[PDB]
């Protein structure tokens, strides 16, 4: 199903930097609590590591480090991390992201932004 | 218009 991010990547790429920067601040607002920082949304979320930890942060807890792969050895360990974060998104009562977990690992920015914006809409007010 | 609201949402 087509949405606003499809409009952004096809017809308005000039607005992309504005999307990137605001989602960077939202993501850093929580990840800075763990002494972590995100400068590039594409490459820094492909691990799943930050995505998993962010999910805990948005629900106000440290995720046990053995629940996922802190240093993923392969593509399939990275895919597991992402889908594990997706399951945490379901636990938080959020609607399932319309993105394949493989795309996040494969550095699909459109998919990553969609996932991150889903978190934004729900966790807007969370300090 | 749908993209305009998205950008405004992120800018608030």
């Amino acid at each position: 199903e087509r949405d606003a991010f499809d409009t952004l990547f096809d017809h308005a790429p000039d607005k992309l930097s504005v999307v990137k920067k605001s989602l960077i601040t939202f993501v850093n607002k929580h990840l800075n609590k763990l002494n972590l920082e995100v400068t590039e949304l594409e490459t820094q979320f492909a691990d799943g590591v930050y995505l998993v930890l962010l999910m805990g942060l948005l629900e106000d807890y440290f995720v046990p480090l053995h629940h996922f792969y802190l240093t993923p050895e392969s593509f399939d360990q990275k895919v597991h991390n992402v889908s594990f974060a997706f399951e945490l998104m379901l636990d938080g009562g959020l609607k399932k992201p319309k993105a394949r977990p493989e795309d996040v690992v494969n550095l699909d920015l459109k998919s990553t932004l969609r996932v991150l914006y889903n978190l934004f809409t729900k966790y807007k007010n969370v300090e | 218009d749908d993209l305009d609201a998205l950008l405004a949402d992120l800018e608030s």
